[PDB]
């Protein structure tokens, strides 16, 4: 819980627990006690809900795709969604298990086959590479049924990285590729369907779960363009004669006049 | 340079005749482009000594082991295996020796 | 030429004047190389893997040839290195030929993360294990060879994890 | 009054505020029960951890700010650089020491941070990673030009705007970093001390930079009654507790 | 507190601020 | 777990522990602390993905059928799917139990009879041979389940032959069958639709457990021809006047020039 | 049989002698009551004591010896050359090992010793120092030539007698300094650990040579009954117990 | 450590190197 708010009476101090340094980095400890004549007050709130397990342990969506050919495909990461990119993106280093739920609209027989990294995945349905002996393959009917699966943590490091200020091959190469896209890959999902009776509408909810998230970072104050990318700068019009205009979308408004508001 | 293919075995046939084939071999020329000179590659040494085996041209970059026919080959007697070098050496001078091993075939 | 022939798990090593690079292995369990030994088609069937390798030279040459190579292994991030002085800077073993022909140089297990994707990546990739001769291979007759083997296997502390499907099998037919 | 001795070398202030201790933890070595590879580390100690000083740069009236990489910036100071690229990896941490002082006339501010993974933004448009030799500038820095549309789109150019952290995060909120103000009305300097953060025990000197130093100045520099409209900030970096494994040739070129 | 599956992973959601706001020597 | 590392400082010894002989058909104990300087390493990754159960206790795909007119038949073997073929071509000798999942896309109120060996199965859907009294068999709604069932180990010895160098008829006999195929039969799955609802795919998933593997071998580095044939030899073009050319399908790449890899 | 580990790198021997320990003493570190300076030294202990082996020469009828400086034949040996380079002073021991194998044809025999302080005399007439460029040739090593009245005069060349030991001295009672002989019937290899031997604690890396490593062939080398005319002679030589201090600039240009 | 079908064939999944390695005498 919070603490309680203890009584003050008047003081006359000689040592101001008011004026402080901002120059030194740190926070002023300066509780209401230290301002104003303040009464005991049992206060039993609780900031349970602000946690990283209970702030990201909740089932976000991270990505969708449509069965085309009663066939799609999807490669894990967060980097889709925004709204959940930014939760992620306020830390840097991530370690969690993650529960993978699929909302399909559907009506069948459906089949979801976990690909680890490194082989091919089928490229089609009714492709050869469905029958697999090792791949772990997930069989459900949409009715009747939301189909769940836990992923542990697939890290090759400690944690995941929700940024990396670095490049994967040597200065000279050619291909070079900054960020986070080549630190980690958590396979991906083939979803095929066995009927035909359904839509082709598949969501993918996965909930982070046994989080630990690393190091603190400035919430992303921008709209993002790409994925694994972190630019900010819009090209809004491609085609038309502006191409060379940036926009900026940032969430800041402006006040008509200060001292006013 | 870089004897391409060419740590390698061949095959000959017992009675075969002057002129037949045992391998296929190229050369990289060093990524500088300096061309061979025009009698090399040769053959330094034979492993137990051996004439018969001069190392013809093929169209281009491509060189080929063949069997001149001076000496016989006679499996059900000696010897059976040959283990040739090949010394390509080009231009500006950089020498690469590769070894062939060359098996004689029993021709019932 | 010499896939399909049992002469592809030997090459022929000769008496040079200068130090020459013999062989090169790069680390990668997806590597033909490794991708068909047991160690590989174990290793294969599994994302990661972490440990020690173990890899044991022999000579097979008469009983008066002798000679001396070296076995060097790059650590990961570092170049191929296409010179013995550059070679013999990172992990590396030097094995006489007498009396006894087979030589084992340990690749350590030097990583940053704590497990090595198996289908080699420029993130993760391992290095390379390249032979040179450290003084020649002096046989007993003037063009004398010797044919040099090479088996991989695997360091008590090696292990795996993410098991998955094998790229080293395919079924394009149907079994009947 | 402070004084801050690593190996060889001294720094020295006489108006200096309580020295920043990065997640209040100082910089360790790698215990056994955290470390990974097999091989030995080395250890210098007393030639790798000692004070190195990049070049000074010039604030003036407009300035944008400057953003040095590390362990980038320190890759061909003395045998802490030489160690950087003979040995396949490293951990270390550092002693990051600023220096400006200008006088009782000067006014300004420089907010002074240390960013962990500070991936940069591309400058603008397309999906296209940001150059190597450009988010590795070496210990010359960077000066980050600041924002405009007329920038250099070409090879990956990072992003230059100073109040989006070059990254998309509002600047502001980088007090959440390891950071410090020089606030030339009352100290002159700034100290920070960062341990090695990385989710991995070591990882290469050359392919990855942990950390990123960025000082931005927060207000202008007014000259008020004197003269002088720019003064050299300088910015002394040190080593501690490095160690490096996995010998092998030197990866320059 | 049972553990249904008879593994860690496959459990429910699991449960000093002075390491910022006072990072000082 | 793997063993921790030992520290390891320079030594100057007289018996080398790098210098074995392969000859003596024993592997090399050499760890690292042998040829170089190691530090203390608290390892604690384990092999438990590796072990024989978890290895092969998967459940892979085994074999397909289609129901043709509401009937469709299938004789339990191994033999079909090489992925999981090769998995157990692994080893010589196999002890396991096997539980059989059905994935039908069907819909309706199919039927499963499990034959055992010597008997005649039904030939047909409303055969008069379904009304069974003995024979073991499993009624199943295929929307809202998927039928499975464990069949004990079923031997005729104290494990399954998946190699077998021997013939079953003396030598002066005709038809002798050599392989496995005669060693060992797990009786035959037949599947029939009772309404005429749904499709006709009917998958059989197979899932080894309590396995007892007992010989090591070379996996299988061939791609398969036949069943219970261990040939390797594809004949590719029947029709074509090339019959007689026999491509190998091996998985051996080459380079372009060894000592530059 | 023989193995010798060193950081990050291994020796193997089977037809190898006893290990010649130069004046009975293992190469230590200094002593607190030996040291002179007061800066801390550093220890590389894993990235600079290892086996760098240096460039292979020619064995063939007629070739009179060559002979490597020490420490000056690792200067550019990875982080030890850089550590020479880098610091005002240093001592370290070596580990020096001959590998010179040939067959149960081949004949001959080599004299390999370790001199400390071979001042090599000047390749003669006036009275002139021996080029620097010479007695410090690097890692290439310095074939003799042999003695003759039409060696170059110019320049300080050093002595290219081998008899004389390059310096006035007789050779056969080189054998006085710690050697070890190849005889190609009995052996093929040669190893010799070397203290620091100095009169003072640490000097110059790079002004002054504590030792010299000499080959030279005494018995020439018969090819027998087989082709082979010359064998390659290799020298892996590997710093051990080598510490520095008083760090400064690379002492480059 | 329940077994529902009250059999043992019914159960879910079960649990030195040198046989190979070092098949020495």
């Amino acid at each position: 819980v919070v603490p309680d708010t203890k009584p003050s009476g008047p003081q006359h101090t000689t040592k101001p627990s008011i004026l402080g340094a901002m120059e030194i980095g740190a926070s002023s400890n300066a509780t209401p006690e230290s301002t104003i004549e303040t009464r005991y007050v049992y206060n039993t709130n609780t900031n349970a809900e602000a946690d990283v397990e209970m702030f990201l342990g909740r089932s976000a969506l991270w990505g969708k795709v449509t069965l085309t050919r009663q066939y799609a495909k999807w490669e894990i990461n967060f980097q889709e969604q925004a709204h959940i990119r930014k939760k992620f993106e306020f830390f840097t280093y991530l370690r969690f298990d993650m529960e993978v739920t699929i909302v399909t609209n559907n009506k069948g027989l459906m089949q979801i086959m976990f690909v680890p990294p490194g082989i091919d995945h089928p490229e089609t349905h009714d492709d050869r590479k469905w029958d697999s002996a090792s791949n772990p393959s997930v069989f459900f009917q949409p009715k009747s049924g939301f189909p769940r699966f836990t992923i542990p943590f697939t890290g090759l490091a400690s944690a995941y990285y929700m940024f990396y200020d670095g490049y994967d091959k040597p200065k000279g190469s050619d291909n070079n590729e900054y960020g986070i896209a080549p630190t980690n890959d958590m396979g991906l999902l083939c979803f095929r369907t066995l009927d035909n009776s359904g839509g082709n509408d598949v969501k993918i909810y996965v909930k982070p779960k046994h989080i630990t998230a690393w190091v603190p970072r400035p919430p992303r104050a921008t709209q993002y363009t790409h994925k694994y990318s972190t630019n900010y700068h819009y090209k809004p019009n491609s085609s038309g004669p502006d191409e060379h205009v940036l926009k900026d979308r940032h969430f800041i408004k402006t006040r008509p006049l200060i001292s006013s508001a | 340079l870089h004897l391409i293919l060419l740590p390698a075995t061949g095959n000959v046939a017992e009675n075969s005749p002057p002129g037949t084939s045992v391998h296929k071999f190229s050369v990289k020329l060093s990524a500088s482009l300096s061309p061979v000179i025009p009698g090399f590659p040769q053959i330094v040494n034979s492993n137990p000594l051996t004439e018969a085996f001069r190392v013809n041209w093929l169209s281009g970059t491509y060189f080929e082991v063949v069997t001149t026919g001076m000496e016989q080959l006679d499996f059900e007697t000696g010897p059976n295996i040959f283990d040739l070098q090949i010394y390509v050496k080009d231009e500006v001078g950089v020498t690469d020796l590769q070894v062939l091993t060359v098996q004689v075939t029993d021709v019932n | 030429g010499e896939v399909g022939k049992v002469s592809m798990y030997y090459i022929t090593v000769t008496k040079k004047t200068v130090t020459e690079r013999i062989l090169v292995l790069p680390l990668e369990m997806s590597n033909t190389l490794f991708a068909t030994t047991l160690l590989g088609e174990v290793l294969n069937y599994y994302a990661n893997w972490s440990g020690s390798i173990t890899i044991t030279f022999m000579c097979v040459c008469d009983a008066f040839s002798t000679g001396k190579f070296l076995v060097a292994y790059t650590p990961p991030g570092g170049k191929l290195p296409e010179d013995r002085k550059q070679a013999m800077l990172g992990v590396h073993i030097i094995w006489d030929l007498g009396l006894q022909s087979s030589c084992t140089i340990v690749v350590p297990w030097i990583s940053s993360g704590f497990y090595r994707r198996t289908k080699a990546d420029s993130f993760t990739h391992g290095g390379y294990v390249s032979l040179w001769y450290q003084t020649a291979f002096v046989p007993p007759v003037s063009g004398g060879t010797g044919s040099i083997l090479a088996t991989c296997s695997a360091c008590p502390d090696m292990s795996v994890r993410m098991l998955r499907d094998s790229p080293m099998m395919e079924q394009k037919n149907e079994l009947q | 009054l402070k004084q801050i001795t690593i190996g060889n070398s001294t720094i020295t202030t006489q108006d200096s505020l309580h020295t920043v201790l990065a997640y209040g933890e100082w910089p360790t070595y790698l215990s056994d029960i955290d470390a990974t590879s097999v091989d030995k580390p080395t250890h210098p100690e007393t030639s790798a951890d000692r004070f190195y000083t990049l070049d000074s740069v010039e604030w003036q009236v407009g300035s944008h700010g400057w953003w040095w990489k590390l362990p980038d910036a320190l890759k061909d100071m003395g045998v802490f650089g030489q160690n950087m690229y003979y040995h396949s990896m490293g951990r270390s941490g550092f002693i990051i020491h600023t220096q400006c002082n200008a006088t009782k006339f000067h006014s300004g501010a420089l907010i002074v941070a240390v960013i962990p993974e500070h991936q940069l933004a591309y400058v603008g448009g397309v999906k296209v990673n940001v150059g190597y030799d450009h988010t590795h500038p070496g210990q010359s820095g960077h000066q980050i030009r600041g924002p405009s549309q007329s920038n250099d789109r070409s090879g990956g150019k990072p992003d230059e705007d100073p109040l989006f952290n070059c990254n998309g995060t509002l600047l502001g909120n980088i007090t959440i970093f390891p950071h410090q103000i020089i606030n030339l009305r009352t100290n002159n300097s700034s100290t920070i001390v960062v341990p090695y953060i990385n989710c991995v025990p070591m990882d290469n000197m050359l392919k990855h930079n942990n950390l990123s130093l960025v000082i931005i100045p927060l207000v202008p520099l007014r000259p008020g009654s004197s003269g002088i409209n720019s003064v050299p900030i300088t910015v002394t970096i040190a080593p501690y507790k490095s160690e490096f494994s996995g010998a092998m040739e030197a990866q320059r070129q | 507190n049972i553990n249904y599956y008879k593994d860690s992973a496959s459990s429910g959601l699991s449960r000093d601020p002075s390491k910022f706001t006072q990072p000082l020597v």
